[PDB]
């Protein structure tokens, strides 16, 4: 869980050095090199690829959060049924008779 | 010019490069990190060609000087294992004659000198070294008979260098990388103290950028400049004609490669992986890690 | 701004995930209304819980096994803190242990009724 | 007659630049900068990074600049981004009061009438109290806020429940 | 608790740093050179370690084409380069579009 | 559950008002102003967004 949150954030960060077909990945290069009309066509390429990267990150995070919610619901159920009770449900609270 | 009336050429010997010929790829500091880069590098465990300069004393006293013209290809790792400063410099170009511009690099014993000219190089190019008995000093001469149409020159800050011939094991390792890219002739170097009878040492070492020269010329061939002593390697002998102190050098060609470089806290490159070497090295580059777990 | 709502939509989604992390932790650990203390005399019939109970000599009331478990594991991006601290999670966990070893399952359904541990 | 001026941008430090003039150098302040054409905005600090003599710039794990060499004095400067955070407004809600407290999330209070450094950020407009209560409004890192008595917004470490032996 | 906006520490002033070099680049030895190359042997000059006042070139009324591809010609004085190659030749005016 | 689905549909309906880099949000206005060859260059940006 720790490794996946790090790996996903590192992928989001390293997508900032992608060109997406612009003259540079660095937004200050475009704005220090080019005028009003030349710059914005390059800015729109970075916007599109950065937005695509960010939509992808948030979609992986929603799918990943649903796995953690399913895990936490199971944990909360084992807290009730295994710690706050004696379960008769086979293999819910370890192997053998709980 | 020098005129050697006798010379015996040996066939090309080979030795293993181990993990040598890595250099700092760019002018960027990086610390406590693993970084993946694509450049011309010496492939790990590749065969490097070995050459020698030696004098063997006897009733058939044999004098050997390996200084052939060699291909440059896209660039060259060069290393020398030496007891004394016998390797002095290099010539680089295409024809190596007055019809085309050639780069000359030479350590004269006070300064490195660099030139790009239509050189009339000597038929065998060497540094003629001799002891001037009245001045009590060494002198250097004899790489070319003329130079024309020069397009670059540079001279280093001054230094002092010992030219006396020393006995025992090889004491100095010098390592160089030469590249000719985008019109820039790039040089990287390192020096390491050693104590070896023969061959390159095992172990890892990274060459620092030495200089970057905007020369523009097409280089396809090169040649090493060796010192030839007119007289004795040390005072009080009674031999005759030219001599050279015992020196060995190693030549390895660079190839387009992907490497994963390890930088410590001090931002020194402390280790590397050649990603094309073997399936484990490709796994280390795939994981961006020097350790691979069970899997 | 030509793209309309896409950033507000992405931030609403990440905010919803962040609020769920607190809910998840609360539904697992906040299963007791009272912080149960374990008695100062540990007379649990010969059963020994010292490695899973707190040691007060530590700067937090983690157990020995919790101290082991805790040793094992700028570009507009931020990490928000959890609502409950690891100290508060250890206090809930400590109350769940003390409830179970002093009162069996009774604290799970009502007030904690003491029972001897071998009797439990 | 035709002249093609062909350019290479920064890789090494630049050697050809336009006819601009340098400013003096200021440190420990948020500024814009331009070193050799490498523009940015950040806080400049004297570095302890051991650049080798040929090296001009320094980079983080992210492949982003975090140190630089000044062209005029060959000393190394650490580059830190000028600080940012979420601003969140804390309220008992309009039907109870128009009172609010404000959290500068992950911000130190020196960067920003009650002021309080929580671990969640600098909290402003909430009275810190030594007592502990049920969590009313969550702030993070064990802190909660509530509206209580003469009324004020209070900030406190939350209690987990009634202590029982 | 409602996330209403973001905070930003805005910059108080702008720094400029460039090397203490003062010599202008030798563009006269390109644009006012006596004779140019035949285009098949197009003549290259590398320019380095100097101040390039491109406002001189762009305000010259004589140039019938002045056409930048990766920069705007007004931005050139605001900018820096590792190296520049000025490549000179003569061609027929109707062929200038091919460059 | 009601509020989330209402908010998702409101966000979807408000996205029709975005230009996405076209000269207008309004498709009939592009087609009223421009002849086919130039209109379709604007329509493609509305389609993409």
């Amino acid at each position: 869980v720790v490794n996946q949150n790090a790996q996903a954030l590192n992928t989001l960060v390293k997508q900032l050095s992608s060109n997406f077909g612009a003259i540079s990945s660095v937004l200050n290069d475009i704005l220090s090199r080019l005028d009003k009309v030349e710059a914005e066509v390059q800015i729109d390429r970075l916007i599109t690829g950065r937005l695509q990267s960010l939509q992808t990150y948030v979609t992986q995070q929603l799918i990943r959060a649903a796995e953690i919610r399913a895990s936490a619901n199971l944990a909360a159920t084992k807290m009730s049924e295994c710690v706050l009770g004696q379960s008769k449900r086979v293999d819910f609270c370890g192997k053998g008779y709980h | 010019c020098v005129n050697l009336r006798t010379r015996t050429q040996l066939p090309p010997a080979y030795t293993n490069s181990f993990t040598r010929g890595v250099y700092y790829p760019d002018k960027v500091f990086r610390s406590s990190v693993l970084h993946s880069t694509q450049d011309l590098f010496l492939p790990f465990f590749s065969n490097v060609t070995w050459f020698h300069a030696i004098h063997v004393s006897g009733t058939n006293g044999t004098k050997r000087f390996d200084n052939p013209v060699l291909p440059f290809n896209d660039g060259v790792y060069f290393a020398s294992t030496e007891k004394s400063n016998i390797i002095r410099g290099w010539i680089f170009g295409t024809t190596l004659d007055s019809k085309t511009q050639s780069l000359l690099i030479v350590n004269n014993a006070t300064n490195v000198v660099i030139k790009v000219c239509e050189f009339q190089f000597c038929n065998d190019p060497f540094l003629d070294v001799y002891y001037h008995k009245n001045n009590k000093s060494w002198m250097e001469s004899g790489v070319y008979s003329s130079a024309n149409n020069c397009t670059f020159e540079y001279v280093s800050q001054p230094f002092l260098m010992d030219l006396e011939g020393k006995q025992g094991n090889f004491k100095n390792l010098r390592e160089f990388v030469f590249k000719n890219i985008d019109g820039y002739f790039k040089i990287y170097s390192k020096h390491t103290p050693i104590n070896l009878v023969r061959d390159l040492p095992q172990g890892f070492s990274a060459l620092e950028p030495l200089v970057d020269l905007p020369i523009g010329i097409n280089i396809t061939r090169f040649q090493t400049l060796l010192a030839l002593h007119r007289s004795y390697l040390t005072p009080g002998d009674s031999s005759s004609g030219w001599t050279a102190g015992a020196a060995a050098y190693y030549v390895g060609y660079l190839q387009p490669r992907t490497f994963l470089l390890k930088y410590n806290e001090n931002g020194t490159i402390t280790d590397a992986v050649d990603c094309a070497l073997d399936p484990l090295s490709e796994t280390k580059c795939t994981l961006k890690s020097f350790t691979v777990e069970k899997g | 701004l030509q793209y309309g709502s896409f950033c507000t939509q992405l931030n609403r989604a990440l905010t919803g995930i962040a609020v769920e992390q607190d809910k998840n932790t609360q539904e697992v650990f906040a299963q007791v209304k009272q912080i149960y203390k374990t008695p100062p005399i540990k007379d649990f019939g010969g059963f020994n819980f010292s490695q899973i109970l707190p040691d007060p000599s530590k700067p937090s009331k983690r157990s020995f096994i919790e101290d082991l478990l805790f040793n094992k594991v700028f570009n507009g991006l931020t990490v928000l803190p959890p609502l409950l601290t690891d100290e508060m999670i250890a206090q809930y966990t400590s109350a769940l242990l003390a409830g179970t070893i002093t009162s069996g399952w009774t604290f799970g359904a009502g007030a904690a009724l003491q029972i001897p541990f071998a009797m439990q | 007659r035709v002249v093609v001026l062909s350019f290479e941008l920064l890789h090494a430090p630049a050697t050809v630049c336009g006819p601009k003039k340098s400013t003096n150098l200021v440190k420990n302040k948020c500024v814009n900068f331009n070193f050799n054409g490498l523009t940015g905005t950040g806080v400049l600090t004297e570095s302890n990074k051991k650049f080798l003599p040929f090296q001009q710039f320094g980079r983080d794990i992210a492949d982003t600049t975090d140190a630089v060499r000044d062209p005029q004095t060959l000393e190394i400067l650490d580059i830190t981004p000028c600080s940012f955070g979420g601003v969140s407004v804390i309220t008992p809600g309009t039907n109870t009061s128009n009172q609010v407290a404000v959290l500068y999330q992950g911000v130190n209070c020196t960067e920003v009438s009650n002021v309080f450094q929580t671990r969640a950020g600098c909290l402003i407009g909430a009275e810190h109290v030594n007592n502990s209560y049920e969590c009313d409004i969550p702030i993070g890192a064990g802190i909660c806020a509530s509206y209580q008595t003469s009324q004020s917004i209070i900030a406190y470490t939350m209690s987990l429940g009634a202590e029982n032996s | 608790i409602y996330q209403t906006s973001n905070f930003r520490v805005q910059p108080t002033e702008s720094i400029v740093r460039f090397p203490n070099i003062t010599n202008l680049c030798p563009f006269g030895e390109v644009f006012n050179a006596t004779r140019f190359a035949s285009v098949y042997a197009w003549n290259r000059k590398r320019i380095s370690n100097c101040v390039a006042d491109y406002s001189v070139l762009y305000n010259s009324a004589s140039f019938s084409t002045f056409k930048c591809y990766g920069v705007s010609p007004t931005k050139l004085n605001d900018l820096c380069f590792t190296n520049v190659y000025a490549d000179s030749f003569v061609i027929r005016g109707d062929e200038v579009r091919q460059i």
